[PDB]
């Protein structure tokens, strides 16, 4: 159908017919010197630190220091057909990025360019690369919540509009299932997403974005991907190219959500380009600024208040204000929590998921170690319900797992500790889920109804993965307008509980699991 | 799909073939200001068609 | 009258004609595009040039600027009018609010009190916090530490001190926040404006989204504010949230202005710099300045060269720890490792000193049987080593305390506890009067009471 | 590479040069003395450890056309510190400080062919109007671009050539 | 289904868009250099001087 | 024509100066007279001035300051296609065994960039070894990447050969073997094993063992490589062994220190987990062809967190780990079915009989190796009689996972047998439920497929 | 390549005499202030742990005497003095 030969002539012949032929100055200098990706430009008088140099063929290179003699530079891509003497010339560009809601469903390059074969881009103008977050002034507190699939995080560690939530686990824990099935699930919920892939292997992209597409999501996420094989400089400016591109929904009034898949081959890319220009490292040789690389990047993820977004948008927009949530995603060897790397991100989040290993051995996934993981904003971003059958259940579970390490040989307060026991355990029996099995706010409710007012005294742990198969089933069939009204709002009232309280009795009488 | 998809592409490009010389010559016309004739080209441009 | 003729990162190299050559800390001016910034001279170099690194963000400069002296260091507001508002590090309004009204300013660069001016105090400050006025009491005009790793509570804890001392005492307050979260900066920038104590805090914020010059000055601006209202002869209060960033601000410029990296790639300025501010963050005999720094340790590294040069500088030191928190025993406080300047018999009376180190000697003996319990398991203790044991598990819990601002993450009310109500419980429980309770009784509650009562829901 | 230690010594000698009004000396002294540099056995010499007084001294009796007293002191100068082969470059340096004090340029004309001369008139009166400095043409033969004309001013160049015109359109599809 | 079909779509276009793109400069090229003159070459050197 | 000179030469490293117009472009390769013979120089670095900073790819003894440098203007070229089938080749594509000239008809240059990301396979295909241990416990995907963790004596070579056996039989693959820094006692005694067990008609070689300059080391791994890539072109699956990648990481460390750069982590280079990256990923499947890796892989200082270990495991799909005490008791292949792991086992990827089929067998196992501790402390008599039952069928699954290879004839006299997956999924499903409780644990040994352990019970 | 002090004027005073006189011996000037070190230019007759006295009334410590420079380190504050004194 849609290979329709006028409407490609014509694409093309109106980018000839409005081709500005008038010539133009511009500034030059020569190559000097090439080596392990690095450039030595040499003349650019007018040249500025941030700039884009634009080099022979058609890719860039990112001016990193102005010397008095030369210009250093990074290259932004294969590096190898470079030689000296080559003239490069200096756009007036700062490094930027296309931004705007036509790039959602694209495959991206770190620099914009699209890299699925579904050609040019459709974008609403540039965006700098490197700014500053907004101020404190311009800030608002986080209140509105941010829905994942799973029973374990969306009751113990609430993610709010505007948060920052580090995923942080030892390799193989399921850090980007998790995280993937939070995009997933915004398929529905006015949240765009965005994922950037740093460093990761290109099947596994491929892989990822076949998901995305299966599942529905893919029409609403950007993909950044800079894989293993790609430059130093191109893995280190790709989550800057994902910010600019979540702040552009952010400043709209409009929210947005993004993920970065390893802050952790970040910091290996910049320790890289860092030694190579012979800056003296510090602790584990990571450089001094190690800090600040990922400060100035997460310091984005913001909520910003109406008087802000009226005064980026000339007043277009009135009354919304927009955000940006991060999920970065950080990997740490053998379960040490306390490394250089790891702790500098748990400094700068607002919390942090655990996934621990020994948990994901044992089957229970998602491994949300409880206890360890926490929410800076704790209840302040859960809904009403939520909040309420949630409750401590945390702290219930965090006490639990330590109380399996003393009652293992033994049990004294031999009743109460028999009761607390056989309880937690089929709560974590209960939060254990499938991977792309996303369960609504109203799902998630009822279920911790049942666990959380006693109603799971009765069934044995065998049958409580398929209690909750058939209770599910039972309330979409007869009670569907009870679930409409629950995740259409927060939803808590005594009237509610009367009826949950009821609709559990009714199921756990009659009904077969 | 696949094999529709693939005659499409046929009917497609055996009518492109017959724009790519308008293109050719609108893009020398832009660049430069001289307009040009056909006949001084027409073995050049046919050479382009014979290659799409 | 000045050219750029360098931009390296942050540190910007200027030449000048070679009688007009800036001194240094003075004040530069550039035009950055539509905007202007702002360059600190650090270091004469020779021949007119003059390295400096740049109050703001570097990108966009070209070399060949022209630069304007300013002939005196950067300024700041002080005084009265600089009260209630949110101050950048040079000194100008970010709240969106009018101009200040500031009738004078100061250069944020000064010179310590003389050891002649100094004063000393005995005056203790009852906070409300079990664990901190037990093992680590603090006085009037004193320096407070909190050292902790991430995510271990040295936030929480400082807000729960404002919320106990800060309220309830009448004098002005400064607040400089030094390379942390810009979100947690605005929710405290609401919680006092709206409770009407805002009018009494003066803010000065460094983010940490803020380039490296702006995060190495911002606390010297918070210090001057501070030692504007001492020498009017008040006394006040201040907090810094984290001093750490201030000596990483000064690593991460250190190496480009040319000097040769040290001990773990620190600068090897990093003693001066710490102490060259901590020097003039004192009390005197003319006003008092009392004090809590949050003091970042990298890695949980309790010997990295920046704690341990900053552990010299306190009154009295709180050490708070990851093995800890990860029992849910907040506020998270190691009992072994907090001490104070004022814990002596002649300061705290002889009943509270005894308590004190009765509670660290039981702590301590609970430590050296950690590896005998572990290899061997437990029933190998003495009848006289599982009563130690007990009542070292049930002395770490009933450190815990509930806090007014931790509702937020469960809900349970905050207690305050008076001093007399602890040194009582802690002798209650070391002398076995209440050994009849479960250790449970006594997790996150206030006075003892509340223990033997919780005790009887089990 | 010498071109940023080449610099003070440039600046030097040519401010010394202006107070004295024989700067079409001076551009000659350090001429010769770049060429002495460039020979096959001094530069065997300059580059083996010897020491500053005596390369110093060896240096200069190998020159006789240079000014007695402040031309060799430069060379003495220059030979305390070792950066006797710098010269080829501070004599780059000296020449471009001179047409900066002189209010002169010069600039390439890159052409497919020989221009018409009032072409060239035009285009040497043009830049006078974009740079204030009299100009000095030097025009060029390039077969490569096929039509139009690169003009490369410095650093700055105007590419109003047909080849520019191409890539310049390529790209945008 | 249904999206897989519409991708592939979309990617034949775009490579169809792609080779028809690259012929019509690479023909232009060929126009241009077998038909240039010198009066040609004059006016466009002397339009460009005069904005020089 | 020659147009360089040689201006330095310390060490391994060589610098040479070119005209300002005719540098060679990075990776580009040249050639000297060294004496006698020519040597080949990598480009690696191009400093100011016209001189580049080379790499020899040989012996530096003997090079003067002065010696005319010509420039070749492509990288090292190899000779690729079926014409290598069952050669030796050095890093440079020069024949090492003295069989004479290879007879490629093209040569391939050896550096290049990954498969494009619409190039990948969308698919996720299993190769079938045919090994019964491998193909449940620890599947192989089809372009994935597969580590080899075992020590010394246990067979590494033998179950190599028989892979090597496997995949030009059964499937219609070729396979290539790349040994990078180690010993040439192995390489010969594995010459000489494969020549004679006929499967070296369907391997090509390329060996660049310890003696060789650190750039032969480092490159011969992409000499393998890039003659795996052209047998993939031709639309086939290949298998691609890399005998040590840790000594492709110290080489690249011992190169990085040549030229200067400053050291990272723990001594290891400041572009490690790129050049460990650059090569992994141009191992993976295709629209058009697959390449497979098998990757023996050292650890060192027993440490899974050195960088080099957690450099590789980033990028190892499977992981087999071949144990002294498996073969101590005369079971061959030698894999700890308890510590050999895949990330292809999920219900998602290879089904949910196959999964739990695998998870039932390990948790016997394991159970097992606590109760043969009881038994060793308290003896037999003491297990409860479920657990007697336990020990009876660990040991049936114990048995069944030994195998007759094709290559192990002349030790074993016995033929060898190629399993098809269902029917190992049928075999351990039976003995896992009490079917063929009823036979001798004997009748498992050295079997094959199950339907032939019934039919050496017969006899038994 | 670096530079060691080598700059414009000094080079030009060098270019008229290169045979400077004497100038005391017993007096150089500042050419650098940095972080409480001064490199300080001349003073021939300096002798290592020498004190050197600064404008105001404050010492330096030499303790570099190098061929070109006297590396001195100032006791007390160190930011009031200026190149050329
Ligand atoms: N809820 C779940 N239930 C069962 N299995 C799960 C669940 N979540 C993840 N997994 C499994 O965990 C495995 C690894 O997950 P994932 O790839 O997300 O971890 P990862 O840390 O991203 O791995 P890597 O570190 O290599 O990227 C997957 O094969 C998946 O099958
Ligand atoms: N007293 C407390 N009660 C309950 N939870 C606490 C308490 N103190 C800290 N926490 C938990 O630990 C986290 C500590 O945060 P914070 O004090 O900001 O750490 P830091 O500032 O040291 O990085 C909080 O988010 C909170 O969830
Ligand atoms: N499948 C097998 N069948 C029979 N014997 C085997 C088998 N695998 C290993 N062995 C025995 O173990 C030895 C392993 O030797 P080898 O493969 O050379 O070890 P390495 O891996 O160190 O080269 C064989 O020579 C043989 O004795
Ligand atoms: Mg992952
Ligand atoms: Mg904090």
């Amino acid at each position: 159908m849609q290979l329709n030969s006028t409407e490609i002539s014509e694409l093309i012949k109106q980018r000839i017919a409005q081709f500005n032929v008038v010539s133009e100055a511009h500034n030059e200098g020569t190559i000097v010197s090439v080596s392990d990706g690095v450039i030595r430009i040499h003349g650019l008088a007018d040249c500025m630190q941030g700039e884009m140099i634009s080099l022979p063929g058609n890719r860039y290179a990112i001016a990193l220091n102005l010397e008095r003699d030369s210009v250093g530079a990074v290259v932004m891509g294969p590096y190898a057909d470079l030689a000296e003497g080559m003239k490069v010339k200096c756009t007036g560009r700062i490094l930027e990025v296309p931004v705007g809601r036509g790039l959602l469903g694209r495959v991206v390059n770190t620099l914009g360019a699209p890299i699925d074969g579904k050609g040019p881009l459709d974008h609403d103008g540039f965006s700098a690369v490197e700014a500053i977050a907004p101020g404190v002034i311009e800030r608002q507190s986080v209140d509105q919540p941010v829905q994942t699939g799973y029973k374990a995080v969306d009751s113990m560690i609430p993610i709010g509009r505007g948060q920052r939530e580090l995923i942080i686990g030892d390799r193989q824990t399921g850090k980007t299932a998790l995280a993937i099935d939070a995009i997933i699930n915004q398929r529905d919920s006015g949240i765009k997403c965005i994922y950037v892939a740093i460093g990761q292997k290109a099947s596994t992209i491929s892989n990822v974005v076949r998901k995305l597409e299966e599942h529905g999501a893919l029409a609403n996420t950007i993909v950044v991907v800079a894989t293993a094989s790609e430059s130093a400089a191109l893995q280190y400016l790709a989550p800057y190219a994902g910010c600019a591109m979540g702040e552009y929904f952010r400043d709209r009034g409009e929210d947005a959500l993004i993920i970065y898949d390893d802050l952790s081959k970040q910091a290996v890319a910049y320790r890289q380009i860092s030694l190579l220009l012979r800056r003296p490292p510090g602790r584990e040789a990571f450089p001094g600024d190690v800090f600040y690389l990922h400060s100035r990047l997460l310091e984005r993820a913001a909520r910003v208040n109406a008087e802000y977004v009226e005064a980026f948008t000339k007043g277009e927009v009135k009354g919304k204000t927009g955000s940006l949530t991060a999920l970065p995603i950080i990997e740490t060897q053998a379960g040490d929590v306390s490394a250089f790397v790891p702790t500098n991100v748990i400094s700068i989040t607002d919390g942090q998921i655990f996934l621990e290993t020994n948990l994901f051995n044992a089957g229970i996934r998602p491994a949300v170690n409880p206890g360890i993981s926490v929410s800076r904003v704790g209840g302040a971003a859960q809904t009403k319900i939520m909040k309420k059958l949630s409750g401590g259940i945390r702290t219930a579970l965090a006490q639990y797992r330590e109380l399996a390490a003393f009652s293992q040989f033994a049990s004294d307060l031999d009743d109460a500790t028999r009761k607390q026991l056989d309880h937690g355990q089929k709560v974590t029996e209960l939060l254990k889920q499938k991977q792309y099995a996303p369960m609504s706010v109203a799902q998630q409710s009822l279920v911790l109804f049942a666990a959380e007012r006693g109603y799971l005294a009765d069934v044995e742990l065998s049958k409580i993965g398929s209690f909750e198969a058939a209770l599910l089933a039972y309330v979409d069939r007869d009670h569907a307008p009870l679930m409409q009204e629950i995740n259409q709002t927060g939803g808590y009232n005594d009237e509610i509980e009367g009826k949950l309280k009821g609709i559990l009795d009714s199921f756990k009488a009659t009904q077969s699991w | 799909a696949q094999a529709e998809i693939e005659a499409e592409r046929k009917r497609a490009r055996e009518e492109l073939r017959k724009q790519v010389a308008i293109l050719a010559v609108a893009g020398a016309e832009k660049i430069i200001e001289r307009s040009v004739d056909e006949a001084a080209n027409s073995d050049i441009v046919d050479k382009l068609v014979a290659e799409l | 009258t000045g050219k750029i003729v360098q931009v390296i990162g942050a540190v910007v190299d200027v030449e000048f004609p070679q009688d007009a050559v800036p001194r240094v800390y003075d004040a530069l001016e550039v035009q950055n595009g539509n905007e202007r910034l702002v360059l600190e001279v650090q270091q004469q170099l020779g021949g007119g040039i003059v390295r400096t690194i740049a109050m703001g963000s570097s990108d966009g400069l070209r070399r060949g600027l022209d630069v304007k002296d300013l002939e005196h260091p950067i300024e700041v507001p002080v005084g009265k009018a600089t009260l209630g508002r949110i101050m950048n590090v040079l000194g100008e309004p970010v709240d969106m609010k009018g101009e200040i009204g500031e009738e004078e300013r100061w250069a944020i660069h000064r010179a310590a009190p003389s050891y002649e001016e100094l004063s000393n105090s005995q005056e203790l400050l009852e906070t409300g916090i079990k664990v901190i006025d037990l093992m680590a009491p603090f006085a009037k005009g004193g320096k407070v530490g909190l050292f902790g790793g991430a995510g271990v509570g040295k936030t929480v804890n400082m807000m729960e001190l404002i919320r106990n001392i800060a309220i309830e005492h009448s004098g002005y307050s400064v607040f400089a926040g030094v390379g942390e979260r810009t979100r947690e900066g605005n929710d405290f920038y609401h919680e006092m404006t709206d409770s009407n104590v805002i009018d009494k805090v003066s803010l000065v914020y460094g983010q940490m989204n803020e380039p490296p010059g702006n995060r190495l000055r911002v606390a010297l601006t918070g210090l001057t504010m501070a030692e504007k209202f001492r020498d009017e002869g008040r006394d006040v209060l201040l907090f810094v949230d984290n001093i750490y960033r201030y000596t990483l601000a000064g690593t991460e410029v250190s190496a480009l202005l040319g000097r040769m990296p040290s001990a773990v790639g620190y600068q090897p300025t990093l003693a001066e710099e710490m102490g060259v501010l901590q020097e003039r963050i004192t009390s005197t005999k003319t006003g008092s300045i009392t004090s809590v720094q949050a003091v970042y340790v990298p890695a949980d590294d309790l010997t990295d060269p920046s704690p341990a040069t900053t552990f010299a500088h306190l009154d009295a030191t709180v050490v708070l720890s990851r093995q800890i928190a990860s029992l849910g025993i907040y506020p998270a406080v190691d009992p072994l490792d907090s001490t104070s300047r004022q814990l002596d018999p002649l300061v705290v009376g002889q009943e509270h000193y005894d308590t004190a180190r009765g509670v660290q000697s039981i702590l301590q003996r609970y430590q050296e049987l950690k590896d005998i319990i572990a290899i061997l398991g437990m029933d190998e203790l003495s009848e006289e080593d599982k009563l130690v044991v007990a009542r070292a598990r049930k002395i770490q819990r009933f450190l815990s305390q509930p806090f007014f601002v931790a509702e937020v993450f469960t809900g349970s009310p905050g207690k305050y506890v008076s001093l007399k109500d602890t040194i009582r419980g802690f002798k209650g429980i070391m002398e076995g009067e209440y050994d009849h309770l479960p250790e449970q009784a006594f997790y996150m509650v206030g006075s003892i009471e509340e223990a033997v009562e919780k005790a009887k829901k089990l | 590479e010498f071109i940023t230690v080449a610099r003070p010594y440039a600046k030097a000698a040519f401010d010394f040069a202006v107070e004295h009004q024989s700067v079409e000396r001076w551009q000659d002294m350090l001429a010769f003395a770049a060429e002495v540099t460039k020979n096959e056995q001094m530069a065997e010499l300059l580059s083996g450890a010897l020491a500053p007084e005596t390369l110093a001294e060896s240096f200069i009796a190998v020159a006789g056309e240079q000014l007695d007293e402040n031309g060799q002191n430069l060379i003495r100068v220059m030979a305390e510190n070792g950066r006797l082969n710098a010269l080829p470059d501070v004599l780059e340096q000296f020449i471009h400080l001179r047409a900066v004090s002189e209010a002169t340029a010069e600039v390439d004309v890159i052409s497919a062919a020989a221009l018409s001369e009032q072409q060239l008139a035009k285009i040497s009166a043009a830049m006078e109007k974009r740079l204030s400095r009299k100009v000095k043409l030097n025009a060029k033969i390039d077969k490569s671009v096929m039509a139009g004309v690169i003009i490369r001013a410095g650093d700055m160049v105007i590419d109003g050539s047909v080849r520019g015109r191409l890539e310049r359109l390529a790209d945008v599809l």
